[PDB]
Protein backbone atom coordinates (compact mmCIF):
# COMPACT_ATOMS: atom_id res chain seq x y z
CA UNK A 1 0.00 0.00 0.00
CA UNK A 2 2.97 2.16 0.47
CA UNK A 3 4.04 2.54 -2.98
CA UNK A 4 4.71 5.41 -4.96
CA UNK A 5 2.70 6.35 -7.67
CA UNK A 6 5.26 5.34 -10.53
CA UNK A 7 5.80 2.34 -8.71
CA UNK A 8 2.03 1.61 -9.22
CA UNK A 9 2.31 2.41 -12.56
CA UNK A 10 5.05 -0.20 -13.51
CA UNK A 11 2.92 -2.62 -11.41
CA UNK A 12 -0.10 -2.07 -13.14
CA UNK A 13 1.52 -2.30 -16.53
CA UNK A 14 3.64 -5.44 -16.08
CA UNK A 15 0.85 -7.22 -14.41
CA UNK A 16 -1.71 -6.42 -16.77
CA UNK A 17 -4.32 -5.54 -13.81
CA UNK A 18 -5.07 -3.32 -11.40
CA UNK A 19 -3.37 -4.27 -8.25
CA UNK A 20 -3.77 -1.45 -5.56
CA UNK A 21 -7.57 -2.53 -5.71
CA UNK A 22 -6.84 -6.42 -4.99
CA UNK A 23 -3.52 -6.48 -3.12
CA UNK A 24 -2.85 -9.49 -1.31
CA UNK A 25 -1.98 -7.50 2.09
CA UNK A 26 -4.15 -7.18 4.67
CA UNK A 27 -3.38 -3.75 5.95
CA UNK A 28 -6.83 -2.22 8.17
CA UNK A 29 -10.09 -3.88 6.23
CA UNK A 30 -9.79 -6.59 8.72
CA UNK A 31 -12.22 -7.17 11.42
CA UNK A 32 -10.20 -6.25 15.01
CA UNK A 33 -8.51 -8.82 17.03
CA UNK A 34 -10.46 -7.93 20.32
CA UNK A 35 -14.02 -8.33 19.39
CA UNK A 36 -17.40 -7.85 21.26
CA UNK A 37 -18.50 -10.85 23.78
CA UNK A 38 -21.37 -13.02 21.66
CA UNK A 39 -24.66 -13.90 22.93
CA UNK A 40 -25.13 -17.51 20.81
CA UNK A 41 -28.63 -18.33 20.20
CA UNK A 42 -30.20 -21.33 21.47
CA UNK A 43 -31.56 -23.97 19.32
CA UNK A 44 -34.98 -26.03 18.86
CA UNK A 45 -35.55 -28.73 22.21
CA UNK A 46 -35.04 -26.02 24.67
CA UNK A 47 -38.92 -25.91 24.90
CA UNK A 48 -39.61 -26.32 28.50
CA UNK A 49 -42.72 -27.94 27.73
CA UNK A 50 -43.64 -30.29 24.74
CA UNK A 51 -40.32 -31.17 24.70
CA UNK A 52 -40.57 -35.08 25.86
CA UNK A 53 -37.16 -36.76 24.37
CA UNK A 54 -39.17 -39.66 23.26
CA UNK A 55 -41.21 -37.68 20.56
CA UNK A 56 -37.79 -36.14 18.87
CA UNK B 1 -87.57 -36.20 41.23
CA UNK B 2 -85.44 -33.26 39.33
CA UNK B 3 -84.08 -31.45 41.98
CA UNK B 4 -82.37 -32.29 44.84
CA UNK B 5 -82.13 -30.66 48.20
CA UNK B 6 -83.71 -29.05 51.25
CA UNK B 7 -83.15 -32.36 53.16
CA UNK B 8 -85.88 -32.97 55.96
CA UNK B 9 -85.02 -33.40 59.73
CA UNK B 10 -86.95 -36.28 60.35
CA UNK B 11 -84.63 -37.39 57.51
CA UNK B 12 -81.18 -36.19 58.58
CA UNK B 13 -79.03 -39.21 59.50
CA UNK B 14 -76.53 -37.49 61.99
CA UNK B 15 -79.05 -36.27 64.43
CA UNK B 16 -77.41 -34.19 67.43
CA UNK B 17 -74.12 -32.79 64.88
CA UNK B 18 -74.35 -29.44 66.87
CA UNK B 19 -73.48 -31.02 70.40
CA UNK B 20 -76.99 -30.81 71.91
CA UNK B 21 -78.84 -33.97 72.92
CA UNK B 22 -76.25 -35.42 75.52
CA UNK B 23 -74.18 -37.34 73.32
CA UNK B 24 -73.47 -40.54 75.68
CA UNK B 25 -75.16 -43.60 75.53
CA UNK B 26 -78.64 -42.62 76.83
CA UNK B 27 -78.72 -39.57 74.24
CA UNK B 28 -78.05 -42.19 71.80
CA UNK B 29 -80.90 -44.63 72.96
CA UNK B 30 -83.03 -41.55 73.09
CA UNK B 31 -82.42 -40.35 69.52
CA UNK B 32 -82.39 -43.99 68.16
CA UNK B 33 -78.81 -46.46 68.07
CA UNK B 34 -78.70 -49.56 69.05
CA UNK B 35 -82.00 -50.46 68.23
CA UNK B 36 -83.24 -53.98 67.03
CA UNK B 37 -78.60 -54.40 66.18
CA UNK B 38 -78.94 -57.62 67.75
CA UNK B 39 -81.60 -58.42 65.00
CA UNK B 40 -79.56 -56.93 62.30
CA UNK B 41 -77.09 -59.54 63.49
CA UNK B 42 -78.99 -62.30 63.77
CA UNK B 43 -79.93 -61.43 59.72
CA UNK B 44 -76.73 -61.50 58.96
CA UNK B 45 -73.55 -61.01 56.74
CA UNK B 46 -75.37 -61.45 53.34
CA UNK B 47 -78.54 -59.49 54.39
CA UNK B 48 -76.10 -56.48 55.19
CA UNK B 49 -74.22 -56.70 52.63
CA UNK B 50 -77.32 -57.04 49.86
CA UNK B 51 -78.65 -54.01 51.96
CA UNK B 52 -75.38 -51.74 51.16
CA UNK B 53 -75.53 -53.04 47.50
CA UNK B 54 -79.08 -51.50 47.49
CA UNK B 55 -78.70 -48.88 49.17
CA UNK B 56 -75.93 -48.16 46.79
CA UNK B 57 -73.67 -46.29 49.21
CA UNK B 58 -70.28 -44.37 48.51
CA UNK B 59 -66.89 -43.94 50.01
CA UNK B 60 -67.75 -41.28 51.58
CA UNK B 61 -63.16 -40.66 52.24
CA UNK B 62 -62.99 -38.85 48.85
CA UNK B 63 -62.31 -42.27 46.58
CA UNK B 64 -66.00 -43.06 45.91
CA UNK B 65 -65.69 -46.60 45.56
CA UNK B 66 -68.67 -48.22 46.26
CA UNK B 67 -69.21 -49.32 50.05
CA UNK B 68 -71.10 -52.31 49.38
CA UNK B 69 -69.18 -54.21 46.71
CA UNK B 70 -65.66 -53.13 48.74
CA UNK B 71 -67.13 -54.62 52.17
CA UNK B 72 -68.35 -57.57 50.18
CA UNK B 73 -65.14 -58.00 49.38
CA UNK B 74 -64.28 -59.97 51.95
CA UNK B 75 -66.96 -62.49 52.01
CA UNK B 76 -64.82 -65.57 52.46
CA UNK B 77 -64.85 -68.57 55.04
CA UNK B 78 -62.05 -68.11 57.56
CA UNK B 79 -58.23 -68.52 56.76
CA UNK B 80 -56.38 -68.95 59.77
CA UNK B 81 -55.94 -65.42 60.14
CA UNK B 82 -58.31 -63.03 62.18
CA UNK B 83 -59.86 -60.37 59.81
CA UNK B 84 -60.48 -56.93 60.99
CA UNK B 85 -62.56 -53.57 60.36
CA UNK B 86 -60.63 -50.62 60.48
CA UNK B 87 -62.17 -46.62 60.33
CA UNK B 88 -60.36 -43.91 59.09
CA UNK B 89 -60.74 -40.95 61.72
CA UNK B 90 -57.53 -39.33 60.59
CA UNK B 91 -59.66 -36.53 58.63
CA UNK B 92 -56.41 -34.72 57.63
CA UNK B 93 -57.70 -32.93 54.70
CA UNK B 94 -58.01 -29.48 54.55
CA UNK B 95 -61.54 -28.08 54.83
CA UNK B 96 -63.13 -31.36 55.99
CA UNK B 97 -64.55 -31.43 60.14
CA UNK B 98 -67.32 -33.43 59.70
CA UNK B 99 -65.83 -37.00 61.15
CA UNK B 100 -64.29 -34.92 64.21
CA UNK B 101 -68.39 -33.60 64.25
CA UNK B 102 -69.93 -36.48 64.73
CA UNK B 103 -66.70 -38.37 66.65
CA UNK B 104 -67.38 -35.61 69.42
CA UNK B 105 -71.21 -35.32 69.00
CA UNK B 106 -72.29 -38.85 67.82
CA UNK B 107 -70.04 -41.49 68.72
CA UNK B 108 -72.50 -44.47 69.45
CA UNK B 109 -73.70 -44.41 66.35
CA UNK B 110 -69.45 -44.80 64.97
CA UNK B 111 -69.53 -47.62 67.80
CA UNK B 112 -72.72 -49.18 66.64
CA UNK B 113 -71.49 -48.79 62.74
CA UNK B 114 -68.33 -50.32 63.95
CA UNK B 115 -70.58 -53.46 64.85
CA UNK B 116 -72.43 -54.41 61.88
CA UNK B 117 -69.74 -53.89 59.53
CA UNK B 118 -67.46 -55.85 61.00
CA UNK B 119 -70.74 -58.39 61.19
CA UNK B 120 -70.96 -57.69 57.74
CA UNK B 121 -67.40 -58.53 56.53
CA UNK B 122 -66.93 -61.09 59.41
CA UNK B 123 -64.38 -59.84 61.75
CA UNK B 124 -63.25 -59.74 65.33
CA UNK B 125 -61.58 -56.52 66.28
CA UNK B 126 -62.41 -52.56 64.50
CA UNK B 127 -59.50 -50.22 64.97
CA UNK B 128 -60.31 -47.02 64.69
CA UNK B 129 -57.73 -44.78 63.82
CA UNK B 130 -58.08 -41.45 65.02
CA UNK B 131 -55.76 -37.87 64.62
CA UNK B 132 -53.42 -37.64 67.48
CA UNK B 133 -54.52 -33.74 67.31
CA UNK B 134 -57.99 -34.81 68.29
CA UNK B 135 -57.33 -35.75 72.05
CA UNK B 136 -60.79 -34.62 73.18
CA UNK B 137 -62.41 -36.53 70.35
CA UNK B 138 -60.38 -39.55 70.92
CA UNK B 139 -61.40 -39.50 74.96
CA UNK B 140 -65.31 -39.18 74.30
CA UNK B 141 -64.82 -41.71 71.78
CA UNK B 142 -63.00 -43.94 74.15
CA UNK B 143 -65.96 -42.79 77.05
CA UNK B 144 -68.34 -43.87 74.14
CA UNK B 145 -66.96 -47.30 74.21
CA UNK B 146 -66.49 -48.50 77.80
CA UNK B 147 -70.36 -47.45 77.97
CA UNK B 148 -71.31 -50.04 75.36
CA UNK B 149 -68.61 -52.28 76.89
CA UNK B 150 -70.54 -51.23 80.35
CA UNK B 151 -73.95 -52.31 78.48
CA UNK B 152 -72.64 -55.27 76.94
CA UNK B 153 -72.51 -53.92 73.25
CA UNK B 154 -69.85 -55.07 72.50
CA UNK B 155 -67.45 -58.36 73.60
CA UNK B 156 -68.13 -61.88 73.63
CA UNK B 157 -71.75 -60.86 73.04
CA UNK B 158 -72.42 -58.40 70.24
CA UNK B 159 -75.87 -57.20 71.79
CA UNK B 160 -76.91 -60.16 73.04
CA UNK B 161 -76.10 -62.26 69.95
CA UNK B 162 -73.64 -65.13 69.90
CA UNK B 163 -71.37 -63.04 68.01
CA UNK B 164 -67.82 -61.37 69.38
CA UNK B 165 -66.42 -58.10 68.26
CA UNK B 166 -63.55 -55.90 70.13
CA UNK B 167 -63.69 -52.11 69.47
CA UNK B 168 -60.07 -50.64 69.88
CA UNK B 169 -59.11 -46.84 69.70
CA UNK B 170 -55.10 -45.87 68.03
CA UNK B 171 -54.28 -42.47 68.18
CA UNK B 172 -51.74 -40.72 65.15
CA UNK B 173 -49.04 -38.72 66.01
CA UNK B 174 -49.80 -35.89 63.77
CA UNK B 175 -49.38 -37.25 59.77
CA UNK B 176 -52.17 -36.55 56.66
CA UNK B 177 -50.68 -39.06 55.18
CA UNK B 178 -51.58 -41.54 57.90
CA UNK B 179 -55.11 -40.66 56.44
CA UNK B 180 -54.20 -42.81 53.10
CA UNK B 181 -55.82 -46.48 53.79
CA UNK B 182 -52.33 -48.60 53.60
CA UNK B 183 -50.43 -45.83 54.98
CA UNK B 184 -53.16 -46.30 58.54
CA UNK B 185 -52.67 -49.75 58.03
CA UNK B 186 -48.65 -49.24 58.54
CA UNK B 187 -49.13 -46.48 61.26
CA UNK B 188 -51.26 -49.42 63.15
CA UNK B 189 -48.75 -51.81 62.53
CA UNK B 190 -46.47 -49.44 64.14
CA UNK B 191 -43.82 -48.54 61.32
CA UNK B 192 -44.10 -45.34 59.57
CA UNK B 193 -47.02 -43.77 57.90
CA UNK B 194 -45.84 -44.88 54.45
CA UNK B 195 -48.61 -46.32 51.93
CA UNK B 196 -47.99 -49.91 50.13
CA UNK B 197 -48.02 -50.84 46.99
CA UNK B 198 -51.43 -52.55 45.36
CA UNK B 199 -52.22 -55.33 45.26
CA UNK B 200 -51.70 -56.91 47.86
CA UNK B 201 -55.38 -55.13 48.19
CA UNK B 202 -56.11 -54.70 52.17
CA UNK B 203 -58.67 -57.44 51.53
CA UNK B 204 -56.17 -60.42 51.77
CA UNK B 205 -53.17 -58.45 53.69
CA UNK B 206 -53.95 -55.66 55.83
CA UNK B 207 -52.51 -54.87 59.61
CA UNK B 208 -50.35 -57.56 60.82
CA UNK B 209 -50.84 -59.29 57.46
CA UNK B 210 -54.68 -60.07 58.48
CA UNK B 211 -57.68 -59.74 55.73
CA UNK B 212 -59.01 -55.77 56.67
CA UNK B 213 -61.36 -53.43 55.40
CA UNK B 214 -60.56 -49.79 55.65
CA UNK B 215 -63.75 -47.37 56.13
CA UNK B 216 -64.86 -44.00 56.51
CA UNK B 217 -65.72 -42.84 59.82
CA UNK B 218 -69.03 -40.80 57.93
CA UNK B 219 -70.04 -44.84 56.07
CA UNK B 220 -69.87 -46.56 58.87
CA UNK B 221 -71.77 -44.15 61.05
CA UNK B 222 -74.85 -44.16 58.26
CA UNK B 223 -74.24 -47.67 58.33
CA UNK B 224 -76.43 -49.01 60.51
CA UNK B 225 -79.12 -46.53 59.79
CA UNK B 226 -79.11 -47.70 55.80
CA UNK B 227 -79.40 -51.35 57.23
CA UNK B 228 -82.05 -50.11 59.76
CA UNK B 229 -84.02 -48.14 57.60
CA UNK B 230 -84.13 -50.00 54.22
CA UNK B 231 -82.31 -49.16 51.42
CA UNK B 232 -84.22 -47.97 48.98
CA UNK B 233 -84.67 -45.16 51.25
CA UNK B 234 -80.82 -44.28 51.14
CA UNK B 235 -80.96 -44.54 47.38
CA UNK B 236 -84.21 -42.58 47.53
CA UNK B 237 -82.11 -39.62 48.35
CA UNK B 238 -80.27 -38.40 45.90
CA UNK B 239 -79.58 -38.72 42.18
CA UNK B 240 -78.60 -42.03 40.30
CA UNK B 241 -75.28 -43.37 41.90
CA UNK B 242 -74.67 -40.67 43.67
CA UNK B 243 -77.69 -41.39 46.66
CA UNK B 244 -78.20 -40.75 50.16
CA UNK B 245 -77.06 -37.39 52.14
CA UNK B 246 -73.77 -36.09 53.15
CA UNK B 247 -71.72 -33.76 55.58
CA UNK B 248 -71.08 -30.70 53.75
CA UNK B 249 -68.58 -28.48 55.37
CA UNK B 250 -68.29 -24.76 54.23
CA UNK B 251 -65.73 -22.93 54.93
CA UNK B 252 -63.66 -19.60 53.57
CA UNK B 253 -65.03 -16.74 52.83
CA UNK B 254 -68.43 -17.70 53.86
CA UNK B 255 -71.01 -15.55 56.01
CA UNK B 256 -71.43 -18.36 58.09
CA UNK B 257 -68.90 -21.08 58.03
CA UNK B 258 -71.00 -24.45 59.09
CA UNK B 259 -70.81 -28.13 59.06
CA UNK B 260 -74.63 -28.90 58.12
CA UNK B 261 -75.90 -32.85 56.70
CA UNK B 262 -77.63 -32.00 53.33
CA UNK B 263 -78.91 -34.47 50.30
CA UNK B 264 -77.09 -35.35 47.67
CA UNK B 265 -77.11 -33.69 43.88
CA UNK B 266 -78.13 -30.44 46.15
CA UNK B 267 -76.94 -27.66 43.92
CA UNK B 268 -73.55 -25.64 45.25
CA UNK B 269 -75.40 -22.35 45.03
CA UNK B 270 -78.49 -23.61 46.67
CA UNK B 271 -76.11 -24.92 49.28
CA UNK B 272 -74.32 -22.01 49.82
CA UNK B 273 -77.16 -19.61 50.23
CA UNK B 274 -79.07 -22.24 52.74
CA UNK B 275 -76.93 -23.50 55.18
CA UNK B 276 -74.00 -21.15 54.96
CA UNK B 277 -75.37 -17.28 54.60
CA UNK B 278 -74.27 -16.71 51.21
CA UNK B 279 -70.53 -15.10 50.22
CA UNK B 280 -68.93 -12.74 51.69
CA UNK B 281 -70.29 -9.40 49.72
CA UNK B 282 -72.88 -11.43 47.50
CA UNK B 283 -72.70 -14.79 45.02
CA UNK B 284 -71.60 -11.73 42.38
CA UNK B 285 -68.24 -11.09 45.07
CA UNK B 286 -68.01 -14.92 44.76
CA UNK B 287 -64.97 -15.85 42.49
CA UNK B 288 -63.73 -19.78 43.32
CA UNK B 289 -64.87 -22.94 45.34
CA UNK B 290 -62.73 -26.08 45.78
CA UNK B 291 -65.75 -28.47 46.36
CA UNK B 292 -63.53 -31.58 47.89
CA UNK B 293 -61.48 -30.76 50.32
CA UNK B 294 -57.87 -30.05 48.84
CA UNK B 295 -57.30 -32.70 46.58
CA UNK B 296 -60.07 -31.19 44.26
CA UNK B 297 -59.43 -28.84 42.07
CA UNK B 298 -60.66 -25.00 41.43
CA UNK B 299 -64.08 -24.08 39.68
CA UNK B 300 -64.69 -20.16 39.14
CA UNK B 301 -68.08 -18.72 39.88
CA UNK B 302 -69.24 -19.47 36.10
CA UNK B 303 -69.29 -22.87 36.50
CA UNK B 304 -70.30 -22.77 40.68
CA UNK B 305 -73.54 -21.43 38.81
CA UNK B 306 -75.16 -24.90 38.45
CA UNK B 307 -73.17 -27.07 39.82
CA UNK B 308 -74.74 -29.93 41.27
CA UNK B 309 -72.79 -31.76 44.68
CA UNK B 310 -72.36 -35.61 42.84
CA UNK B 311 -69.42 -37.69 42.49
CA UNK B 312 -70.58 -37.76 38.87
CA UNK B 313 -71.50 -34.20 38.21
CA UNK B 314 -68.03 -33.01 39.96
CA UNK B 315 -66.14 -35.75 37.55
CA UNK B 316 -68.65 -33.57 34.70
CA UNK B 317 -67.02 -30.37 35.83
CA UNK B 318 -63.80 -31.72 35.99
CA UNK B 319 -63.55 -31.95 39.72
CA UNK B 320 -64.70 -34.42 42.53
CA UNK B 321 -66.69 -35.25 45.27
CA UNK B 322 -64.07 -35.96 48.08
CA UNK B 323 -65.30 -35.42 51.89
CA UNK B 324 -67.66 -32.16 50.60
CA UNK B 325 -65.69 -29.51 51.67
CA UNK B 326 -66.28 -26.37 49.97
CA UNK B 327 -63.72 -23.73 50.86
CA UNK B 328 -65.22 -20.42 49.04
CA UNK B 329 -63.10 -17.80 47.85
CA UNK B 330 -64.38 -14.29 47.07
CA UNK B 331 -62.94 -11.95 44.62
CA UNK B 332 -60.99 -10.17 47.51
CA UNK B 333 -58.36 -12.36 47.86
CA UNK B 334 -54.83 -14.13 46.46
CA UNK B 335 -55.94 -17.36 44.68
CA UNK B 336 -52.31 -17.73 43.73
CA UNK B 337 -51.54 -17.35 47.35
CA UNK B 338 -54.10 -20.24 48.45
CA UNK B 339 -53.22 -22.33 45.95
CA UNK B 340 -49.51 -22.06 46.67
CA UNK B 341 -50.36 -22.48 50.64
CA UNK B 342 -52.14 -25.68 49.50
CA UNK B 343 -49.01 -26.88 47.96
CA UNK B 344 -47.24 -25.74 50.73
CA UNK B 345 -49.58 -28.34 53.05
CA UNK B 346 -48.64 -31.49 50.56
CA UNK B 347 -45.19 -30.67 50.50
CA UNK B 348 -45.14 -30.61 54.39
CA UNK B 349 -47.27 -33.51 54.29
CA UNK B 350 -45.83 -36.14 51.59
CA UNK B 351 -45.03 -38.95 53.33
CA UNK B 352 -40.97 -39.16 50.82
CA UNK B 353 -41.43 -42.79 50.00
CA UNK B 354 -41.83 -42.14 46.09
CA UNK B 355 -40.08 -39.94 43.84
CA UNK B 356 -42.34 -38.14 41.71
CA UNK B 357 -44.61 -37.44 44.77
CA UNK B 358 -41.41 -36.57 47.01
CA UNK B 359 -39.65 -34.29 44.72
CA UNK B 360 -42.11 -32.81 41.90
CA UNK B 361 -44.35 -31.26 45.05
CA UNK B 362 -40.92 -30.10 46.86
CA UNK B 363 -40.93 -28.96 42.82
CA UNK B 364 -44.06 -27.53 42.69
CA UNK B 365 -43.82 -25.57 45.91
CA UNK B 366 -40.90 -24.04 44.70
CA UNK B 367 -42.60 -22.83 41.48
CA UNK B 368 -45.71 -22.08 42.81
CA UNK B 369 -43.80 -19.90 45.77
CA UNK B 370 -42.02 -18.19 42.77
CA UNK B 371 -45.65 -17.61 40.41
CA UNK B 372 -46.89 -15.97 43.50
CA UNK B 373 -43.94 -13.16 44.03
CA UNK B 374 -44.26 -13.28 39.96
CA UNK B 375 -40.65 -13.85 38.75
CA UNK B 376 -41.92 -16.92 36.21
CA UNK B 377 -42.18 -16.66 32.91
CA UNK B 378 -45.14 -18.03 31.02
CA UNK B 379 -43.42 -21.18 29.93
CA UNK B 380 -43.28 -22.09 33.22
CA UNK B 381 -47.19 -22.48 33.14
CA UNK B 382 -47.18 -25.14 30.79
CA UNK B 383 -43.68 -26.73 32.34
CA UNK B 384 -45.47 -26.91 36.21
CA UNK B 385 -48.75 -28.45 33.77
CA UNK B 386 -46.25 -31.09 33.10
CA UNK B 387 -45.00 -31.61 35.98
CA UNK B 388 -47.92 -32.31 37.53
CA UNK B 389 -49.00 -35.06 34.85
CA UNK B 390 -45.47 -36.80 35.77
CA UNK B 391 -46.82 -37.12 39.20
CA UNK B 392 -50.46 -37.66 38.55
CA UNK B 393 -50.78 -41.79 38.14
CA UNK B 394 -46.83 -42.58 38.25
CA UNK B 395 -47.15 -43.04 42.81
CA UNK B 396 -47.78 -45.40 45.17
CA UNK B 397 -50.50 -43.50 47.22
CA UNK B 398 -52.80 -40.67 45.64
CA UNK B 399 -51.72 -37.65 47.67
CA UNK B 400 -49.65 -37.32 44.29
CA UNK B 401 -52.84 -37.11 42.26
CA UNK B 402 -53.89 -34.60 45.44
CA UNK B 403 -51.29 -32.63 45.02
CA UNK B 404 -51.32 -32.02 41.31
CA UNK B 405 -55.07 -31.67 40.83
CA UNK B 406 -55.21 -28.16 42.63
CA UNK B 407 -52.46 -26.76 40.30
CA UNK B 408 -53.90 -28.23 36.91
CA UNK B 409 -57.62 -26.45 38.03
CA UNK B 410 -55.38 -23.24 38.91
CA UNK B 411 -53.77 -23.95 35.64
CA UNK B 412 -56.86 -24.31 33.43
CA UNK B 413 -58.91 -21.73 35.11
CA UNK B 414 -56.63 -18.68 36.26
CA UNK B 415 -54.29 -18.61 34.02
CA UNK B 416 -54.91 -14.81 32.92
CA UNK B 417 -54.15 -14.32 36.38
CA UNK B 418 -50.68 -15.87 36.69
CA UNK B 419 -49.67 -14.29 33.40
CA UNK B 420 -51.04 -10.85 34.27
CA UNK B 421 -48.72 -11.41 37.69
CA UNK B 422 -45.83 -12.24 35.58
CA UNK B 423 -46.08 -9.15 33.49
CA UNK B 424 -46.71 -6.86 36.69
CA UNK B 425 -43.63 -8.37 38.01
CA UNK B 426 -41.31 -8.58 35.19
CA UNK B 427 -42.71 -4.24 34.09
CA UNK B 428 -41.99 -3.33 37.98
CA UNK B 429 -38.72 -5.05 37.72
CA UNK B 430 -37.50 -3.49 34.57
C1 LIG C 1 18.86 0.22 -0.34
C2 LIG C 1 19.09 -0.36 1.04
C3 LIG C 1 19.62 0.64 2.05
C4 LIG C 1 18.63 1.72 2.44
C5 LIG C 1 17.41 1.18 3.17
C6 LIG C 1 16.57 2.27 3.77
O1 LIG C 1 16.96 3.09 4.55
O2 LIG C 1 15.31 2.22 3.33
C7 LIG C 1 14.41 3.23 3.83
C8 LIG C 1 13.45 3.77 2.79
C9 LIG C 1 12.44 2.75 2.33
O3 LIG C 1 11.53 2.46 3.41
P1 LIG C 1 9.96 2.52 3.13
O4 LIG C 1 9.51 3.88 3.50
O5 LIG C 1 9.30 1.35 3.75
O6 LIG C 1 9.87 2.39 1.55
C10 LIG C 1 9.15 3.40 0.80
C11 LIG C 1 8.32 2.72 -0.26
O7 LIG C 1 7.46 1.77 0.36
C12 LIG C 1 9.15 2.02 -1.30
O8 LIG C 1 8.28 1.55 -2.35
P2 LIG C 1 8.56 2.01 -3.85
O9 LIG C 1 9.08 0.86 -4.62
O10 LIG C 1 7.35 2.71 -4.33
O11 LIG C 1 9.71 3.10 -3.72
C13 LIG C 1 10.96 2.90 -4.40
C14 LIG C 1 11.46 4.22 -4.91
C15 LIG C 1 12.82 4.55 -4.37
O12 LIG C 1 13.77 3.55 -4.82
C16 LIG C 1 15.03 3.95 -4.98
O13 LIG C 1 15.40 5.08 -4.78
C17 LIG C 1 15.91 2.82 -5.41
C18 LIG C 1 17.02 3.27 -6.36
C19 LIG C 1 16.49 3.78 -7.68
C20 LIG C 1 17.58 4.10 -8.70
O14 LIG C 1 11.55 4.13 -6.37
C21 LIG C 1 11.40 5.25 -7.08
O15 LIG C 1 11.23 6.33 -6.59
C22 LIG C 1 11.44 4.98 -8.55
C23 LIG C 1 12.65 4.17 -8.98
C24 LIG C 1 12.61 3.78 -10.44
C25 LIG C 1 13.76 2.89 -10.88
C26 LIG C 1 13.64 2.37 -12.31
O16 LIG C 1 14.08 4.52 1.69
C27 LIG C 1 14.79 3.93 0.70
O17 LIG C 1 15.03 2.75 0.65
C28 LIG C 1 15.23 4.93 -0.32
C29 LIG C 1 15.93 4.32 -1.52
C30 LIG C 1 17.39 3.96 -1.27
C31 LIG C 1 18.13 3.54 -2.52
C32 LIG C 1 19.60 3.23 -2.31
C33 LIG C 1 20.35 2.81 -3.57
C34 LIG C 1 21.79 2.41 -3.34
C35 LIG C 1 21.96 1.16 -2.48
C36 LIG C 1 23.40 0.85 -2.12
C37 LIG C 1 24.31 0.67 -3.31
C38 LIG C 1 25.76 0.42 -2.94
C1 LIG D 1 -53.18 -38.62 51.15
C2 LIG D 1 -54.52 -39.23 51.47
C3 LIG D 1 -55.18 -38.85 52.63
C4 LIG D 1 -56.42 -39.40 52.96
N1 LIG D 1 -57.02 -39.01 54.14
C5 LIG D 1 -58.15 -39.56 54.46
C6 LIG D 1 -58.74 -39.20 55.71
O1 LIG D 1 -58.31 -38.35 56.48
N2 LIG D 1 -59.91 -39.88 56.00
C7 LIG D 1 -60.51 -40.82 55.21
O2 LIG D 1 -61.53 -41.37 55.62
N3 LIG D 1 -59.96 -41.14 54.02
C8 LIG D 1 -58.83 -40.55 53.67
N4 LIG D 1 -58.23 -40.90 52.48
C9 LIG D 1 -58.89 -41.78 51.50
C10 LIG D 1 -58.83 -43.26 51.85
O3 LIG D 1 -58.16 -43.99 50.83
C11 LIG D 1 -60.26 -43.80 52.01
O4 LIG D 1 -60.96 -42.97 52.92
C12 LIG D 1 -60.31 -45.23 52.54
O5 LIG D 1 -60.04 -46.13 51.46
C13 LIG D 1 -61.65 -45.55 53.17
O6 LIG D 1 -62.60 -45.84 52.13
P1 LIG D 1 -64.10 -45.31 52.09
O7 LIG D 1 -64.12 -43.92 51.62
O8 LIG D 1 -64.85 -46.26 51.18
O9 LIG D 1 -64.68 -45.46 53.48
C14 LIG D 1 -56.99 -40.35 52.11
C15 LIG D 1 -56.34 -40.73 50.95
C16 LIG D 1 -55.11 -40.18 50.62
C17 LIG D 1 -54.42 -40.60 49.35
S1 LIG E 1 -47.29 -40.41 46.66
FE1 LIG E 1 -46.07 -39.29 48.25
S2 LIG E 1 -47.28 -39.52 50.18
FE2 LIG E 1 -47.98 -41.15 48.71
S3 LIG E 1 -46.68 -43.01 49.10
FE3 LIG E 1 -45.63 -41.77 47.47
S4 LIG E 1 -44.13 -40.46 48.62
FE4 LIG E 1 -45.70 -41.19 50.13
Amino acid sequence: ASATRVIQKLRNWASGQDLQAKLQLRYQEIAKRTQPPPKLPVGPSHKLSNNYYCTR
Amino acid sequence: KTSFGSLKDEDRIFTNLYGRHDWRLKGALRRGDWYKTKEILLKGPDWILGEMKTSGLRGRGGAGFPTGLKWSFMNKPSDGRPKYLVVNADEGEPGTCKDREIMRHDPHKLVEGCLVGGRAMGARAAYIYIRGEFYNEASNLQVAIREAYEAGLIGKNACGSDYDFDVFVVRGAGAYICGEETALIESIEGKQGKPRLKPPFPADVGVFGCPTTVANVETVAVSPTICRRGGTWFAGFGRERNSGTKLFNISGHVNHPCTVEEEMSVPLKELIEKHAGGVTGGWDNLLAVIPGGSSTPLIPKSVCETVLMDFDALVQAQTGLGTAAVIVMDRSTDIVKAIARLIEFYKHESCGQCTPCREGVDWMNKVMARFVKGDARPAEIDSLWEISKQIEGHTICALGDGAAWPVQGLIRHFRPELEDRMQRFAQQHR
